[PDB]
């Protein structure tokens, strides 16, 4: 019976519809995650290095007090 | 229809989460973009901090 | 067009299958990338609290100095269910990896701030007892 | 704690000292002074809603602070100034961030330059409505970035450039962006995923060529059929080129009838579609 | 002579791209002479002149069918040279060529006389360069063709390219 | 404003003072001046698009900063002057990496020094194509990686140091880096998922072996039947290890061709398979 | 009157391309008038003038079936100079017209009605000129044809080009 065959058809359809739109959404992800992974490898290193920079004003201000 | 609707919304629950992960995920691009304005505008008044404390080093020691 | 539509809807499942299974691949360097994210923070915060003190320091210094098909089907279909147990494996973990970095990433910008502030003003009591 | 008297006292205070009350020595102490009386009505400003008033307020504190010697949080209050600006009822939050980028650059501060640079050009469209110099500002900065190593933000002001670029007839000059965004992408296996998207736009983008601009750059791409990621990119296009090649304005939008099936077409693809669809119509009645 | 740079273009008019000759301008080449185009140091192909009032000098047009074989695209760059044949060994004497409709969308059953081809062929086609897997299009009676040459002999020797002339055998 | 100008001022002050220039003290404090003098010119000319003439300007900035006693803020430098380079038409872009490193690592700073190490490596193969150093650098990289427990970075790098390990021919010492990248992926279930590809790959790659080195690695693997994931890696292999034990290029090749379906072959696949194709005819032909 | 220079255009919309009249602007002519396009010393045609906010100044349109007729291409030089019927010989009573269908497209053969075909044909194509071997497209029932003036007969004298009218019969 088509009336059968041809419900099972608009159900799985419409199931593979809502799976390639969701499917979207796991790509632009992996896109986003890695934009951020290079802007924190910025952000990181600036604020190590801020660290190192400091840690050496800390050292000089200390033996400037004694 | 079984399995048909057994898988149907299976996945029509999982479009939820990455609804919930696209945007959490984006919300922290931001909020780390505003400690790199921060960060770095921090270190660069320490350029002058190493150079001001360096001058009071040439005054009292 | 019977055949026409348990087989169409059937291919893109198989196209489907791969789908979440090249998505899951994705989404674990997600796993990989976020779990690395969170490590090269906990020395940031590390030295985050470390020019916290030495400004302490500093400042109090310069006060001391200013004075069979559907059996398949369904095989295909499960891994794509299956793979629920990945994309569950993430999202939760990182997810929850994610607010406990910003709540300390706010933590960091403050005081990222704060110290600017008094080197500003550690420079300007400085200038004026200067060599 | 009022911002109108702060503005006085600020004003009173910020004038180069000289005679009796000089005495010996400047103060650059003072302009600084006035600095944070200006900053400190600014905040006001916006705690009311003003905008219009902070905004202006904290551009008089960010000049000020230029006066004394402090180039660095004096950029951040342009910054101040052009977020106050942006979400006020005014314009000058693109005058604020010009003279926040001057110093940022003259600074040797780049990447935050061009994380400016990029919101700029991002202003000089969604508001101004001036995509011929918005595509200038986007462009350069993807340079800053791009000499950063930072190639993901390169590629995402690249995006802009020629995403826009497409809708301001510049169909070529996008195909270009498209194949440099696209050779810079392949190296790392981590685009290789969204690396279609990128050919799939370029061959659709036609700058009026009389050819195969698209049949030539559609077999360079490297389909695979148990590729199903690859089905929503190229499958489509040899598909358009056959209903171009034919001037047949109904396969082509029978196909894209269909593709919107398999793959939703976003509103940059539809625009770009009807254009083509118009280049066939055009080609039959002309 | 010694090769120069030019821009491929499209072919002017629709009755000269049935005649499968690269239209150029008459302030540049004359119509008759050969030329070999360069697109990389693996692709070396050869095309006939005829030159056209519409086309303007320092660039080459080229039909539709001719890209679709030499891979050529209006816009790039490409190097053309003089060509000269060597009628000593090079003349075609007996030309195989494959002809289909190429539009498979006018497809008929009528009966069409090769005689009458064979003798517009070489009435349109005559002291031009034609090559092994060349592909190109006949008009015939208005109707278009897909000509595939297939083999290439010589007034018995095998070549790639070569001149067909006047008492040139076509099959 | 003109970095000529500076380039020169720079060169007149970086010199140890002596007599009236000496006075009392100096040293650092004039050094430092021509460094952040080279530093101004370098960044105008990075300006003006000169980038190779910005890059020997930091060269210059850094190595005169050596001459400090601050390797920190050098190797920084270094790696500005890498950035210029790279981005730029000459060369030494490798040159001042290396000189980082060397800084980087006696320091102590091994995060950091293996975090531009792969970058190195990673330019020594895609430019230099000089695999040799390349693959010692993939690998020291990780082993400093191991070291800060950053299992993750590590391993990335033992992928490198493998994958181009098979094409160098070093089929043995492939499949051992994969054995090693294995038993230390295992004890995170964050990785179980991927540990699959790794007793593919071990398994495809063959040191001229006759035996079953890969029946057995085949063996060792773990896997039950009903696996979504273990479906892309060992059930193919015993149909490959089958189709060699029986000297037929012809299921092989076959069953290249229909797994190709259910999982893309990559590159590397290709290539080592090829690899396969060819023992099996030359135990033919022989 | 005594001349002008003139670029060929494209025609601006579809509705002026049906009209088969050479659309121009305002700030030149006016619509009503009549021109004759000169080419070369024997090459004059006569086309109808309709103004349009779309033209540039110093600049004629003409559509497809113009430019394949009078065989103008886009983007050549031309001189127009205005042209007046004399209606005592050029007035069109009889003019043969070969109808086909311009695409082979379509394929729907009605008992396309004659009489309504010639009443449409003056009520669109009235007070223009047409000339013997013409090209141009008819718009009947949401159909296009593809006409071809063979004879014209004035109001028996055989003319090269009239003038057709509301009292004009078409066969």
């Amino acid at each position: 019976a088509l009336s059968e065959i041809e419900t099972r058809h608009s159900e799985i359809i419409k199931l593979e519809n809502s799976i390639r739109e969701l499917h979207d959404m796991f790509m632009d992800m992996a896109m986003l995650v890695e934009s951020q992974g290079e802007m924190i490898d910025r952000i990181e290193y600036n604020v190590e290095h801020a660290v190192d920079y400091v840690e050496r004003a800390v050292s000089d201000t200390k033996k400037a007090v004694k | 229809n079984r399995r048909l609707q057994q898988t149907q919304a299976q996945v029509d629950e999982v479009v939820d989460i990455m609804r919930v992960n696209v945007d959490k995920v984006l919300e922290r691009d931001q909020k780390l973009s505003e400690l790199d304005d921060r960060a770095d505008a921090l270190q660069a008044g320490a350029s002058q901090f190493e150079t001001s404390a360096a001058k009071l080093k040439r005054k009292y020691w | 067009r019977a055949d026409q539509l348990a087989d169409e809807s059937l291919e893109s499942t198989r196209r489907m299958l791969q789908l979440v299974e090249e998505s899951k691949d994705a989404g674990i360097r997600t796993l990989v990338m976020l779990d690395e994210q969170g490590e090269q923070l906990d020395r940031v915060e590390e030295g985050m609290n470390h020019i916290n003190q030495d400004m302490k320091e500093a400042e109090k210094n310069l006060k001391d100095l200013g004075k069979a098909r559907e059996n398949e089907m369904d095989e295909n279909l499960e891994q794509v269910s299956g793979i629920i147990g990945n994309l569950r494996h993430m999202a939760l973990d990182m997810g929850n990896e994610i607010d406990t970095q910003n709540r300390q990433i706010d933590r960091i910008m403050e005081k990222a701030d704060s110290n600017k502030t008094r080197i500003d003003e550690a420079n300007q009591r400085a200038t004026k007892m200067l060599g | 704690a009022e911002a109108m008297a702060l503005l006085a006292e600020a004003e009173r205070k910020v004038k180069n000292s000289q005679s009796f009350f000089s005495g010996l020595f400047g103060g650059s102490s003072k302009i600084e002074e006035a600095c944070e009386i200006y900053a400190r009505a600014a905040n006001m400003f916006k705690m009311a809603k003003n905008w219009s008033a902070a905004g202006n307020a904290f551009c008089q504190a960010a000049q000020l602070h230029l006066q004394l010697q402090s180039k660095h949080d004096a950029a951040t209050c342009f910054v101040d100034a052009g977020n106050a600006f942006k979400k006020a009822d005014p314009q000058e939050a693109i005058n604020c961030l010009m003279r926040a980028i001057e110093i940022y650059t003259d600074m040797g501060r780049f990447t935050i330059a061009a994380k400016h640079h990029i919101s700029i050009a991002e202003i000089y469209e969604t508001e101004l409505v001036d995509v011929e110099k918005a595509i200038a500002h986007y462009e350069q900065s993807a340079d800053y970035y791009k000499g950063e190593e930072s190639n993901s933000s390169a590629n995402k002001c690249l995006l802009k450039v020629a995403g826009y670029a497409a809708q301001l007839e510049q169909y070529q000059k996008a195909i270009d962006i498209y194949e440099q965004v696209g050779t810079s992408a392949m190296d790392s296996p981590l685009l290789k995923y969204s690396a279609k998207d990128y050919f799939f736009k370029a061959a659709l983008c036609h700058f009026c060529i009389d050819m195969l601009n698209a049949k030539l750059a559609v077999q360079k791409y490297e389909e695979l059929f148990p590729a199903f990621s690859d089905s929503r990119e190229c499958k489509l296009m040899k598909k358009l080129l056959e209903a171009h090649e034919e001037q047949n304005v109904d396969s082509y939008t029978e196909s894209v009838k269909e593709y919107d099936s398999i793959s939703r077409l976003d509103q940059w693809l539809t625009t770009m579609l009807l254009r083509i669809k118009k280049t066939i119509q055009g080609d039959e009645e002309d | 002579m010694a090769g120069r740079s030019m821009q491929a273009a499209r072919c002017p008019t629709d009755e000269l791209s049935l005649s499968n000759c690269a239209v150029v301008s008459e302030k540049d080449y004359q119509s008759g002479q050969h030329v070999i185009v360069r697109t990389s140091p693996n692709h070396k192909y050869i095309f006939t002149l005829r030159t056209h009032p519409s086309v303007v000098p320092g660039s080459v047009a080229f039909s539709l069918p001719q890209r679709k074989w030499a891979g050529l695209s209006i816009g790039q760059e490409i190097e053309v040279a003089l060509y000269s044949f060597d009628k000593a060994k090079q003349c075609i004497g007996t030309m195989t060529i494959e002809i289909d409709f190429l539009q498979k969308k006018n497809i008929d059953s009528n009966p069409y006389d090769t005689d009458k081809m064979a003798a517009e062929f070489i009435q349109q086609f005559n002291n031009q360069a034609f090559s092994v897997g060349q592909q190109l299009v006949f008009s015939f009676n208005d109707k278009l063709f897909g000509l595939l040459v297939k083999d290439i002999e010589a007034m018995r020797q095998k070549i790639e390219v070569g001149l067909v002339v006047g008492n040139s055998q076509v099959a």
